[PDB]
RNA sequence: CCCUGAAAAUGGAUGGCGCUGGAGCGUCGGGCCCAUACCCGGCCGUCGCCGGCAGUCGAGAGUGGACGGGAGCGGCGGCCGGAGCCCCGCGGACGCUACGCCGCGACGAGUAGGAGGGCCGCUGCGGUGAGCCUUGAAGCCUAGGGCGCGGGCCCGGGUGGA
């Protein structure tokens, strides 16, 4: 018996996209490979961004 | 023509007061009544020989009613003889207080 | 092909250190800087079949099982039983008297000759005394008493390896369906070589036991346990 | 005699006896099918000593040895000869059984095809 | 005071602990110190580049003692073989709680 | 495209057999019968198959060409082999490795080829 | 320390038996006994490493490698010297339903309550199985064989008749 608090044990975060858009699923495979097999941090954010919700991927105005 | 084994009495399973672990039994080797003298039997193989109804095959012998539960001595259990031992199958409780033989099998002497 | 040149004082550690052996091995003066067949060509066997047939051994397998098992890792130990280290109990010395505890000759007192290469003990009772012939015994299932007889300067024949004592098997010549069970081989045959060898060893050990008084009767006896003594108190 | 599997590891079952539902014995209206007792006084829900055990993930069988038949195989359900061919390439880690619904005459042909495909059948003698 | 029992380990004791039950915190993982390169992979920057460095850095406290102690996983010892004669009272009063001067070495020999 | 098609039919197909802790794919031109992107015989530009011959004896290998991708009527060239086993797999081995025609199912073919040939030879009582 | 002080109701309580060179009391010793506590090991699951695998790369290769003189050594072709591209074998396990597979570390109580998964289950519908079925469905019974931690499920035998 070890005294720890397990309420924060499971970090909550998007691990795979919730949608079933296969095209969206596709480049997830692509960029998951990209971040895994490269040191380019830029991939991680892109891979991290592909998971997030429509509200979390707000439309970007042209201006 | 020889007894070839020391007699023992099944004195019960290893147990607390309100909990009993059936997988190891407490054996009482007759003639030893202190922890020190237990070193002789400390690794000997023990056997529980009992009779049953239906005949069973016998190694190097004819089928008969004789069955046996094999086991070996594990260690002494507490300050006065009282060796604890293990068996391939846990001893049935009807064997309490009956004859257990220690076979004088593998001897370090 | 020199000897180890590094005597061992404890298993795993030699007597000398790296520099000490470098001098001992004379590594200072001897410093060195630097520096078939798969197929066979059989004849042609024509005529006009010209071109020697290049046959290759280990032809490719004719069938593959649907799957297989991946190879095991490597162990760096686990030497086979043939090349195991044979440990013999200290009380067991050539000429001591042992007691068989397990087999048909349980409780019989026999003398211990040399120990076999397998680690099995080659012993024989003075067959005239206890009907125990030259027969292997296991050192873990015997009791080494404190009685020893000088069996030094006796000639144990060298052709008594474990293969000689190995059990023989006959079944089964060209019979698979079992409907005529063999009525032979059940009487195991005491080969003459065993007979004469047993005579040869017993002819020279028997004078050695008769020297000390009442030892033949001691060996003619069979060990037993009474309602009195206990083995943990006995001194063997 | 029979067809050996690729491997026959020592199947180890963490528990053999079924979990009978609490108070299945006393009442017949309660079936032996397990139910989690959710009661304030429920003495088996509290895990008292000397009572009915609960199912829990600790009783999970080995991943290698999960779903092993007593003879080194795994089960698969077929209904006619067509699905048997997909086993021709497993053939050593999975055994097929004829579904209960298959009539005799259809099932007689399947076992013949099964034998010639070296496929182990759980219920060969099923209408004969 | 009552929840701990502490003392001054000696060179043999510190040797035994890191060798028999020494575990490292590599990548927040409890990793057994089975190879020296594991030490160098994490503590190489501080000059702690072998098993003996960790012992030396600990036994006599070094400039980089804090990093070394944090690198070591806390030792998970077995229960004290042979009992301990009390748990709820101080050592000076025949118990075990509190500071025993150097008999902690005895207790260590009984733990691991 | 194979990958786009694979996402479509990875879990929705008429050939999908999801039974007890198992999955099996029954498309005609698949080896090992397992549902997988690598071994599926429908989505790949170049595919290989090993089926028993029309008669009992012999085996048949099917290869998908590169032009008639959209035309299944002529998208597979089938030929039969009725020679000794050792000659067959060696002959089969040359279809994949020498031609570089998907040198990943090379053994899945010969393993399947070894099985089917061993099926046709009569059983012993 | 012990005794007196010291009286309640069914017959009863150092738990009982008993216990007086102690099985009582006070201070101490050495051993011994066991919990789901701790150490090691096996297994299950969760979480974390946002770990690893698209390199199926038997030829794939870089902790830099390339051209294109520079002036040189270190060694084999008598003091001038310089291509080798696989192979006598044609060959080389499995893998990767990527919603897959693999590795490592730690962890595991739980009412009310929240959430995730369910190849747990019922009924009806669109598809799908060249699905099953009078050579016997549904259902029911079963000291039959089993699987799954479980929800439950498959198969044997009997009845049954769509
Ligand atoms: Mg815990
Ligand atoms: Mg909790
Ligand atoms: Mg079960
Ligand atoms: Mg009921
Ligand atoms: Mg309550
Ligand atoms: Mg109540
Ligand atoms: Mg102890
Ligand atoms: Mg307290
Ligand atoms: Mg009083
Ligand atoms: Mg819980
Ligand atoms: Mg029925």
């Amino acid at each position: 018996g070890v005294d720890i608090r397990h309420n924060k044990d499971r970090k909550v975060r998007r691990k795979e996209p919730k949608s079933q858009d296969i095209y969206l699923r596709l480049l997830v495979k692509l960029y998951r490979f990209l971040a895994r097999r490269t040191n380019s941090t830029f991939n991680q954010v892109v891979l991290k961004r592909l998971f997030m919700s429509r509200t979390n991927r707000p439309p970007l105005s042209l201006s | 023509s020889g007894r070839l084994w020391s007699k023992a009495i099944f004195a019960g399973y290893k147990r607390g007061l309100r909990n009993q672990r059936e997988h190891t039994a407490l054996l009482k080797i007759e003639g030893v009544y202190a922890r020190d003298e237990t070193e002789f039997y400390l690794g000997k193989r023990c056997a529980y020989v009992y009779k049953a109804k239906n005949n069973t095959v016998t190694p190097g012998g004819k089928p008969n009613k004789t069955r046996v539960i094999w086991g070996k001595v594990t260690r002494a259990h507490g300050n006065s003889g009282m060796v604890r031992a293990k068996f391939r199958s846990n001893l049935p409780a009807k064997a309490i207080g009956h004859r257990i033989r220690v076979m004088l099998y593998p001897s370090r002497i | 092909p020199h000897c180890s040149r590094n005597p061992v004082l404890v298993r795993g550690i030699g007597r000398y250190s790296r520099s000490a052996m470098y001098s001992r091995k004379a590594m200072y003066k001897r410093k060195y800087s630097a520096a078939v067949l798969a197929t066979v060509t059989k004849p042609v066997g024509g005529d006009k079949n010209g071109g020697t047939r290049v046959v290759k051994l280990r032809k490719m397998p004719r069938y593959y099982p649907t799957e297989d098992v991946p190879r095991k890792l490597l162990s760096h130990g686990k030497k086979p039983f043939s090349q195991h280290v044979r440990k013999l109990r200290a009380s067991i010395t050539p000429g001591t008297i042992l007691i068989i505890l397990t087999g048909r000759h349980r409780g019989k007192r026999v003398v211990f000759l040399k120990q076999l290469a397998s680690g099995l003990l080659l012993v024989t009772g003075p067959l005239v005394l206890n009907r125990v012939p030259l027969r292997r015994t296991h050192q873990k299932f015997v009791i080494a008493t404190s009685t020893k007889i000088d069996i030094s300067n006796v000639k144990i024949p060298k052709h008594l390896t474990d293969a000689y004592f190995k059990k023989k098997k006959l079944r089964k010549p060209r019979h698979q369906e079992g409907e005529i069970f063999d009525t032979e081989k059940e009487k195991y045959e005491i080969t003459e070589q065993r007979k004469i060898d047993q005579k040869a060893v017993d002819s020279q050990i028997l004078p050695k036991i008769k020297a000390i008084p009442q030892l033949q009767g001691y060996l003619r006896s069979v060990f037993a346990l009474t309602n009195g003594i206990y083995p943990h108190k006995l001194v063997f | 005699a029979a067809l050996r599997p690729l491997v026959k590891p020592k199947i180890v079952k963490k528990r053999t006896k079924k979990f009978i539902r609490h108070q299945s014995d006393r009442y017949v209206k309660i079936k032996r099918n397990w139910r989690k007792p959710r009661g304030i006084d429920n003495r088996v829900r509290r895990r008292f000593k000397g009572q009915i055990l609960m199912p829990n993930i600790g009783y999970g069988s080995n991943k290698k040895t999960k779903h092993m038949l007593p003879s080194g195989f795994r089960k698969f359900l077929v209904h006619n000869v067509k699905e048997l061919e997909v086993l021709l390439m497993c053939n050593k880690s999975y055994c097929a059984e004829i579904a209960h619904n298959v009539s005799s005459k259809n099932r007689k042909a399947i076992v013949e095809r099964a034998a010639q495909l070296a496929i182990r059948v759980t219920n060969p003698n099923a209408r004969l | 005071e009552p929840y701990i029992a502490w003392g001054y380990p000696n060179l043999k004791s510190v040797n035994e602990l890191i060798y028999k039950r020494g575990y490292g915190k590599i990548n927040k993982k409890r990793i057994a110190l089975t190879d020296n390169a594991l030490i160098a992979r994490s503590l190489g920057k501080y000059g702690i580049i072998c098993m003996e460095d960790l012992i030396h850095e600990i036994y006599t406290v070094g400039k980089r003692f804090k990093e070394a102690n944090n690198f070591l996983w806390p030792f998970k010892l077995s229960s004290p073989r042979g009992g301990m004669k009390k748990k709820t009272t101080h050592f000076v009063e025949g118990g075990d709680a509190g500071n025993r001067e150097d008999q902690i070495n005895r207790l260590i020999r009984r733990m691991n | 495209s194979a990958h786009l098609q694979w996402m479509v039919v990875r879990n929705c197909s008429s050939f999908l057999i999801k039974r007890n802790k198992q999955t099996y794919s029954t498309e005609p031109n698949n080896l090992k019968a397992r549902n997988s992107f690598r071994y599926n015989g429908l989505i790949h530009r170049k595919t290989v198959g090993v089926e028993p011959a029309a008669d009992g004896k012999g085996v048949v290998v099917v290869i998908k060409r590169r032009s008639g991708q959209r035309k299944p009527a002529t998208s597979y060239v089938r030929t039969t082999i009725n020679k000794n086993a050792r000659a067959t797999l060696s002959s089969i081995r040359h279809m994949i490795r020498k031609n570089k025609y998907r040198p990943d199912l090379r053994m899945a073919a010969i393993r399947r080829a070894s099985a089917i040939l061993r099926s046709q030879k009569p059983v012993m009582v």
